[PDB]
């Protein structure tokens, strides 16, 4: 008698949107916006460095909390909220630029710059930097007058980069907590530090006086840096209030640097990271963290965008 | 839908059809039977899979940190970064929504189309031996047994065989 | 249009139809009448309203001043801002144009489709009692008074009632 | 006899574009690109501040034109073309960054920093800053030697922020119009100003000499600033050529800052502003001003993009 | 395609049709002939040309150098530029791909549609004097010479002229 | 008997992609992503300047390699890889900002600033800047003490911009290769240079000492600049180590600046340029160079995106 044409259906359909209609029901649909976060740093197949208490910039100068990371190799570098670059208080000039460089460095290797000293002490120390006792930055030399209030001779030290890669060169300017302390460490009179290379030139003077205490100290050591090209030479000329580099840093290769609160997990594999962990997904979009880095879905504002994978559902 | 088959001249779907997406429901002397159409089902599935294939295809573009959650960067650059990021987020949110809306409209329309294309194929097959009910059914004038019905489904029904009696049975 | 109804097999529109978007124009013994079809008119309107609903939906993303019209900002950042702004303006101008073109193509096509769907519904209703003119008209073989015509419009026309005389009137 | 299917039409149709055709006529269409500007700042339901002659940065230091805005509260801040930050000529360091901060501040409140002075005058004044007569910045103290050419004693002043929000701290370096004027105001010899906090350190020296006259003056006062964290302490140490803060500023909440030529109108409500007024619209796009701020349609280059709201028009 | 004409009920194309995009292939007493349909061919061509017209339309937005290949700019701004540029490149790559995919789907569908619209026009013309084969052919009951065939192509075929014999030749 | 409906086809169809299918064959298609590069700078109908050995910043100060470009007019400015701004080694402060200004300047015209000198020599020279013999920057004056180790009198020079356009003002600070050389050129004692205008103020001191040799020299001359508003006055005050401007630069109009390795070709016309030549295209997209400038297609990552210009091809 009769033959009829039809299509499948289900009672439990899924809502989607179209250009023409909001919440039309279809037989099946898939989510295109990732909401699933893994609360771990998934590091399977990656050489990681978990810096912990060591601030990334600290690796170059070596406060005690960075003693285990003075030379490190990694393709994933994790900065932690407790990380601190310094021990004796102070700051790095142009600090975020240097962080960006170090994050993608593949790690660092160190080489002695060959400076030796006569007519001054080399063993400046502080309770702010503790090892067995009062100590200092492992990669640096706190230069002082031979005796309290003694004359600090005008000095000049030069280092030529004889490698085929740029050398990261760090130095410090010490702002004493008082004029009396400055005169004691370095002798009385005006202190001037000049630094140049073929293309860099800058002069520095300490402004001594009491800052609020950090790590027990009212002085400050501010760090400056340059990338010294192959065959270029950096020259330091100073009469005190100068924190000299002992070693230069060289970059090792390539890496991704992340900031995270999440625990390492060597068992899961991932490419997209953020403060709260790893986004593992094949979806084109994500609504977890707009600042995620690595290889990530694109951040969108919407919670959900359902892609129809079936016909209109007509029960 | 643009073709008015699904949720149109076909009043509703069959929840019992668990074997495919489109199918045949027949009535003859020997009773009732329901069977899935493979080709139409596969055409729709493959089209939708092609859409999925396109959407889950990842880009290999890396991004690096441009600012810092532990120690705020300088505000001059910070403000530009934030303005740029917010602008890009707006662009992608717009792009995503528009993509999914267009894809979904077309997915509904292609599925509706596929239903229509199967209905039409059958109508052309039953040249003059049957006419359109209007709820997606063909009232066959001549008597058509299970093997005759299978001949429609397997796409080998001979119109001129049953012509005589069908047209007489106007 | 994709369906070839509007500006296709239907030669032109009726400026006199001020009651709806789609309608019926009939001729019988008692003369001529024109009436609007509610369902088809409402389907098209609601589809278009859905498009408007989507487009007038504002985002709540704030933007702040990044540069200054009274005192020019530093040029290093200024040049980046300008480059970024020009790039974003290009993106949005492209997005807007593409959106409106796609929406407009589909709006014309869905309206054409709706016309086609109504025509087809009528054809299936008039099973064998009428045939297609070709300018969107159905020549009814049997005589069909105002109440018979209303039966077509209200979608309750009984084909098998007038079958006999219509087919005889081949 | 016959039943015919058809559709409506009109003689006066509207042109639109599609992917396939330019200028196809449809029964109805709506514009998606806003061109309608309201030549007012629509401020209904908002606390506004119309700065007028007062430059936004002026609010922090208080030239006479800002006397009425030394402490202000607003959620919409309007900068005007006639606005001037200064009276005695000079400039703010990092001025646009500070403007961005103040624009979204919700306004400012002031608190005395508690500095008192002995051995110097406090009442430096100039015809460039006029109230009843020659005057100065209301929030600042122009410190001078007790007598013409007198000794200016080496001084140090410190302020600890004991609030739970950061304090905006401003100070000035005075560049005299000549060496003779410098020696007269402050006594002869080198002038040095040093400013530090826990994380900030900078030293300043005046370069005296004649600049082109502005507001009758050939000297300059350049203003520097910092945001002082809760419990941090700013220290000023100086021997002259120093413009001291009397009060610190604190931010009040949240606001939008705009620049506009348009007249205030408390009767209309709006969220999107620019130099020429307010864009009031539900359309997704606008072609009025690419630099509009607040909650705005997206700027596009095109004058018009008509969205079809009907079928093809066939008369 | 959505209409199931091209690569559907029409099994394949004619490589011999070098005169147009769509055409007629006839068989009568006097033999075989193939001719192009101008209007349908022109409709498709003009639609596609409209797409090309839209895509080759250049923007007059200038861009200037923001960084330097001979001497690297400062890294703070450099990193922001690179991040912004990479983000914009992702946006445009996405935009381009989506545009071309949508345009291509619709181009295939409009060409399929145009084929369908021509087939349907012919069917309505041959009111009752012929019926649908199913491979896009019309089996004409009455005899139809070269001039009768040309009457179909030039769109002036009179159905009621040959009605009698055709329907008799059921 | 029969009439059949059909469509054209070809054996050699072209693959395209759709939303639903990858590599569907169509009768015809066109490429939307430009891959064709012209390995030339197509300059038909444009006034070009090919800087060659002359660095763009060099045009303002005039090392010997820039003698032919001291005043130039162009609407297309081409920087070359061999370009060098300097002869005596050193660098421009804020160098890329100045390059961006000069690239779009339309070229420059020069005007004498009217400085004349008594009590000092004006004819400082170096083998690093060679013309017939040792020479210097054509637009600058190397001021020296009248005799070796002689007193350099404290001097002040002022220039008012009396044009209706801003004046580009350049000056240099000379860092001698040693203290002994500084004392010889300029006399012993501290050297200080101060520069101000109505809105600009800065002080400079040389740090003498040996840099690595460039062009035979261990000293450095670092160049600073400002844009001097109409009716503003720049003042230089100095006692040596000062490289004075002889002429100011004024911008001429509008131009596009490019960096290119490609040879000029006055026969082809073009609007989009990059390191490797000219992109001549009507296509909306290009995959040649993401940093192309002028009027260009948009850069995309993909090699090819074929736009279908025909029906599905069914042989
Ligand atoms: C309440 C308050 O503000 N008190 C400060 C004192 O803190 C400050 O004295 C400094 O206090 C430190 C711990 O709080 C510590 O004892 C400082 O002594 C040392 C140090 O360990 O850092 C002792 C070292 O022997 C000395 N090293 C050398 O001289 C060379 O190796 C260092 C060094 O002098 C400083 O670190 C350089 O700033 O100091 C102690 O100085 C006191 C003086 O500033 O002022 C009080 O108001
Ligand atoms: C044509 C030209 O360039 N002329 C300048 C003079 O303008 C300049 O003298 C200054 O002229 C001012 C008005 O043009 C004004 O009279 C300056 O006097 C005052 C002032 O009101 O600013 C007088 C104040 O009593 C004095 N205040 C104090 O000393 C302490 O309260 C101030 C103060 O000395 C200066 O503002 C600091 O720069 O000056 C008058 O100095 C003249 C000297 O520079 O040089 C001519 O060439
Ligand atoms: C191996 C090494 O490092 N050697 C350096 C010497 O290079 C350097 O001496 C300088 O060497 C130059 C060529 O290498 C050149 O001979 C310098 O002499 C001139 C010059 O032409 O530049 C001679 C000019 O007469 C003199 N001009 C004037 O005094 C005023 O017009 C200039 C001028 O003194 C300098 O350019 C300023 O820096 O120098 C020659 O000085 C040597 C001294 O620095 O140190 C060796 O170690
Ligand atoms: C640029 O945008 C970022 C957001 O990506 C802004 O950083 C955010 O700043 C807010 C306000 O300072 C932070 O929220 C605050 O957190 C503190 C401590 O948890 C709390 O005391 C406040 O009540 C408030 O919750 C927010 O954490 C921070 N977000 C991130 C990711 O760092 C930044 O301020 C913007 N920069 C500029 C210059 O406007
Ligand atoms: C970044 O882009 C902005 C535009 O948003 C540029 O600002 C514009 O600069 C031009 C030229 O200086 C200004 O036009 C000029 O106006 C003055 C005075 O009205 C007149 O003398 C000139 O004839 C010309 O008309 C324009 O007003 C200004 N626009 C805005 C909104 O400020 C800016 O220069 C660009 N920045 C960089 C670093 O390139
Ligand atoms: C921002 O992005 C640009 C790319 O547009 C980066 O510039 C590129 O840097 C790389 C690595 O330094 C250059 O490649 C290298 O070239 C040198 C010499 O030819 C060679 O020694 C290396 O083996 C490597 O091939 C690349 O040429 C350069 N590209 C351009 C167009 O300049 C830049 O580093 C990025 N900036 C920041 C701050 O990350
Ligand atoms: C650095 O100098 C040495 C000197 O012989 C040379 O072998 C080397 O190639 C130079 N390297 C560069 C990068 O200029
Ligand atoms: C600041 O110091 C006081 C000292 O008792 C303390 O009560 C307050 O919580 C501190 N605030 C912050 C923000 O560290
Ligand atoms: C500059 O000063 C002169 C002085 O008479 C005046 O004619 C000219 O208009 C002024 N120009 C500007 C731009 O202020």
């Amino acid at each position: 008698d009769k033959i009829c044409l039809g299509h499948h259906a289900v009672s439990n359909g899924t809502k989607v949107d179209t250009l023409t209609e909001k919440g039309i029901e279809v037989v099946n649909a898939t989510e295109t916006v990732e909401q699933k976060n893994i609360p771990k740093i998934c590091s399977k197949g990656k050489q990681t460095i978990d810096l912990g208490q060591c601030g990334l910039l600290g690796t170059t100068i070596g406060p005690p909390q960075c003693d285990q990371f003075l030379e490190f190799s990694a393709n994933l570098i994790i900065e932690r909220r407790e990380g601190d670059d310094i021990c004796y208080p102070g700051k790095f000039d142009n600090e975020e630029t240097l962080r960006k460089i170090l994050r993608k460095s593949g790690g660092i290797k160190k080489e002695n710059m060959g400076f030796t000293y006569t007519g001054v002490r080399t063993n400046g120390e502080t309770s702010a930097c503790r090892r067995s006792r009062s100590s200092f930055y492992a990669e640096m030399k706190w230069l002082l007058s031979n005796t309290d209030n003694g004359v600090f001779p005008q000095m000049t030290k030069s280092y030529k980069n004889t490698k085929r890669e740029p050398a990261l060169i760090i130095w410090g300017i010490h702002h004493s907590g008082s004029t009396a302390e400055q005169t004691r460490l370095y002798g009385s009179g005006n202190k001037l530090i000049t630094v140049w290379s073929s293309k860099y030139q800058q002069s520095f003077a300490p402004s001594p006086g009491p800052r609020p205490q950090i790590n027990g100290q009212s002085g400050r050591i501010d760090f400056y840096w340059l990338m010294l090209d192959p065959n270029d030479t950096v020259t330091f000329s100073f009469n005190g209030a100068f924190i000299a580099p002992d070693r230069a840093s060289f970059l090792r290769g390539k890496s991704l640097g992340i900031q995270s609160d999440a625990q390492l997990d060597n068992n899961c594999e991932g490419e997209c990271y953020h403060i709260g962990g790893t986004i593992i997904s094949n979806l084109p979009f994500q609504n977890i963290n707009s600042r995620a880095i690595g290889k990530c879905p694109r951040y969108v504002k919407q919670k959900s965008l359902m892609l129809a994978t079936g016909m209109k559902n007509v029960p | 839908g643009l073709f008015g088959a699904i949720a149109g001249f076909i009043e509703n779907g069959w929840e019992g059809l668990i074997d495919g997406w489109y199918g045949y429901r027949h009535q003859n002397a020997q009773g009732e039977g329901t069977a899935a159409d493979y080709k139409s089902t596969q055409s729709a599935i493959n089209q939708i899979t092609g859409k999925l294939n396109r959407l889950i295809e990842k880009t290999n573009q890396q991004f690096e940190l441009i600012d810092n959650e532990f120690n705020e960067i300088e505000k001059q650059i910070g403000n530009v970064i934030n303005w740029t990021r917010d602008s890009i987020i707006e662009v992608w949110s717009y792009n995503a929504e528009f993509l999914v809306a267009v894809e979904n409209q077309h997915t509904i329309d292609l599925t509706d189309s596929e239903m229509n294309k199967l209905y039409e194929k059958v109508r052309r097959q039953l040249r003059e031996n049957a006419e359109e009910d209007g709820n997606g059914c063909f009232e066959i004038f001549h008597q058509c047994d299970n093997d005759c019905m299978a001949s429609i489904r397997n796409n080998t029904y001979d119109h001129k065989k049953y012509r005589k009696e069908a047209i007489q049975n106007r």
